[PDB]
């Protein structure tokens, strides 16, 4: 207030003016070509998956692969929040003939995760436990109401032809302890798992961020 | 840098709790043929916990002796046996669902997993260094624990016990927790949040699913530490609160009703 | 936001963020200075 | 049979993809990547400003975003975004010049080329 409030009239000046070219060489970085973090053979999805049309989705995969997709990944968004209704109806029976889903699933929705793999064909075969680290390398214990959580559970579900030239056996560990990198932010080495399970395949995430954009991913979102 | 003095930290602190003898009125050993087709009922009753110490057939476990998942859905748990109370069962990577399923069969909703991450012992002693009896094996399982301020150089993925499954490599156990919330305004006490959903354990290569002594024991804590009152304290207790199905047949623990499949 | 300066200036927020607040910072400067005159 | 990851992910962001997640030949469009969800720069937002700075004098944002914006965007990016487009940082001078989108480019080298001259050409912008 006073003569300080136009001193800082003066501070408002000079930081508008700096960020003003901060930003103008971001955006000239834009203009000369700038890689960003996710990679090129990313395939990102911006679309509610309650209104998109999943039939082209599988005619594109048809004629541009010949195939159907070898692992879909799920990261739920449990009670935006969608209803396991609305979570149940999404058509992964149509979405894959022969391979793994890698659905995540929180304690509370454990059970229904269980159901869902269950009443999309899939049968039960595996369960990948991802245990918080923290920075130091200590077991990042959350909040819980029997025990201490901490833990991410991602349920495992195989369909159909598995001896197949793809989906190498006996991979990986279904352990991962890897760090904390964010809100509801998985860890990045089941994708190397994934990998490890199916090699150079065609691959599936239903509530994908930006994030999780890896190559050869078919990653779907509605903030991607 | 792995920190397994505190991730075994454990190890350290938990002593094995005294077998009481069968002469005894604070255990109930309870002999029978089949435990999966005996009427529970009659060998205890108002329980709070039912920890089944179930060794599972599964492909995993190569030509090992063990309970058949099949017959689980003929396990009888009446509310008269358990009216509110939680259930503890080892369950196996390819028969998790299904055990899942069957709990819901006899109303128990899943609330909890308890999972065990597996340290491999050989490559524990290979990152010190660089059939096998149980002595043996306890053994090393202590030398392991006193050179641990040497071992924290290693990588703590490079000690995880990766066995041989079709899909992944088993480098867990785990001991899934349903609950029967049965009757209204009858309240179980709980103290919670006072054990870690996960633990971490040095363990042989042969037979991880056989959960050996002093971590048995670190299972035994958390049921007690999870249900307080259903800790048998002699005086104003008339009878047990907690039971073990397949229990062992010499270490008896107190409190509990020792159920041996003989 | 307003006068916090330190709150414009966080790093989880981007340029376009940052520069929009300093704008509306400075509008509010010069409605402090409209109702001065 | 090996698969061709790069033309796969080409031809899949073609098909089910947005105008601004791909490109037209397909590749990924990383300026949408790399800015915050909803405040991307699209090249019709570019087009749009251009039309409203030859329409409306440059400097009323405000009718420039009820016309050619409809109404969603953001007086402060506008700002920036003609900044850009006239090549200089500081547009007081320009309020109200009401420039054709054929003619801005002459402006455009004009600063850039006293950027030069003046030792004040940082990032395509005259430091004026
Ligand atoms: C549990 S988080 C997933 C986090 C992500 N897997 C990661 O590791 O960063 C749920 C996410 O799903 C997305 N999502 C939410 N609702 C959605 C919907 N209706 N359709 C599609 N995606 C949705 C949002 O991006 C939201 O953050």
């Amino acid at each position: 207030s006073k003569k300080g409030l136009q001193g800082l009239l003066q501070d408002i000046e000079k930081r508008i003016l700096h960020y003003k070219q901060l930003f103008f060489k971001e955006q000239n970085e834009i203009a000369n070509g700038k890689r960003s973090m996710v990679p090129d053979n990313s395939i990102p999805i911006c679309s509610d998956v309650t209104k998109l049309n999943f039939q082209a989705l599988i005619d594109a995969q048809m004629r541009h692969a010949g195939k159907m997709f070898d692992v879909i990944m799920m990261d739920p968004p449990w009670q935006d929040s969608l209803s396991d209704e609305k979570i149940q109806n999404m058509p992964i029976q149509s979405l894959q003939q022969d391979g793994f889903i890698f659905v995540w699933a929180i304690n509370a929705k454990y059970r229904v995760t269980i159901k869902m793999i269950e009443n999309w064909g899939y049968k039960l075969v595996d369960e990948i436990t991802w245990v918080k680290k923290t920075v130091n390398g200590k077991i990042a214990k959350g909040h819980g109401f029997y025990l201490q959580h901490a833990k991410e559970s991602c349920l495992i579900g195989v369909k159909g032809d598995v001896d197949n030239g793809r989906f190498k056996k006996n991979i990986a560990s279904d352990v991962i302890f890897s760090e904390r990198r964010g809100q509801s932010q998985k860890p990045e080495e089941i994708y190397q798992y994934i990998n490890q399970l199916c090699p150079n395949g065609n691959y599936l995430e239903i509530f994908a961020r930006r994030n999780n954009l890896h190559d050869n991913w078919v990653s779907i979102g509605n903030e991607l | 840098d792995n920190q397994l003095s505190l991730l075994l930290k454990w190890r350290n602190d938990k002593i094995p709790l005294k077998s009481a003898s069968e002469t005894d009125n604070k255990c109930k050993v309870v002999n029978v043929k089949n435990i999966f087709k005996s009427d529970l009922s009659k060998y205890g009753a108002n329980l709070q916990a039912l920890f089944i110490n179930a060794l599972w057939k599964v492909k995993s476990r190569k030509e090992k002796e063990g309970l058949n998942i099949n017959d689980l859905s003929n396990l009888k748990i009446p509310l008269s046996l358990m009216k509110n109370g939680i259930l503890f069962i080892w369950s196996e990577k390819e028969i998790l669902g299904q055990i899942v399923e069957i709990m819901e069969q006899k109303g128990f909703t899943y609330i909890e997993n308890f999972s065990i991450m597996f340290l491999g012992l050989n490559k524990c002693l290979q990152s010190i260094n660089h059939e096998k009896s149980i002595e043996q094996v306890t053994q090393e399982k202590k030398f392991v624990m006193n050179n641990l301020d040497i071992l924290k150089s290693t990588d703590i993925n490079n000690l995880f016990l990766r066995n041989n499954y079709p899909y992944f490599k088993k480098t867990r156990h785990t001991l899934l927790m349903f609950r029967r919330i049965g009757d209204k305004n009858q309240k179980l006490e709980l103290r919670h949040q006072r054990t870690s959903d996960v633990v971490f354990e040095v363990t042989d290569e042969q037979d991880p699913s056989k959960v050996d002594t002093m971590m048995k024991e670190y299972v035994y804590q958390m049921i007690e530490t999870l249900l307080p009152k259903a800790q048998f304290i002699p005086g104003v207790d008339k009878h047990l609160k907690m039971m073990e199905l397949f229990a062992s047949t010499d270490n008896y623990r107190p409190g509990w009703i020792s159920v041996i499949e003989k | 936001q307003y006068m916090t300066l330190e709150d414009i200036e966080n790093e989880k927020f981007t340029n376009l963020e940052i520069l929009t607040h300093l704008y509306n910072l400075k509008a509010e400067i010069v409605r402090r200075l409209a109702e001065q005159g | 049979q090996p698969l061709d990851f790069t033309q796969y992910a080409k031809n899949m962001r073609k098909d089910l993809s947005n105008q601004d997640i791909c490109l037209e030949d397909g590749a990924l469009n990383h300026s949408y990547f790399l800015t915050k969800k909803g405040q991307y720069w699209t090249p019709l937002n570019q087009k749009a400003l251009q039309r409203g700075i030859e329409l409306f004098g440059v400097g009323n944002w405000k009718e420039i975003n009820y016309d050619e914006f409809s109404g969603k965007a953001n007086i402060v990016e506008l700002e920036l975004r003609t900044c850009m487009i006239l090549g200089i940082n500081d547009i007081t001078e320009y309020y109200g010049k009401k420039i054709s989108e054929e003619e801005q480019e002459e402006i455009k080298k004009s600063n850039i080329a006293k950027g030069k001259k003046e030792n004040k050409l940082k990032d395509n912008i005259y430091q004026k």
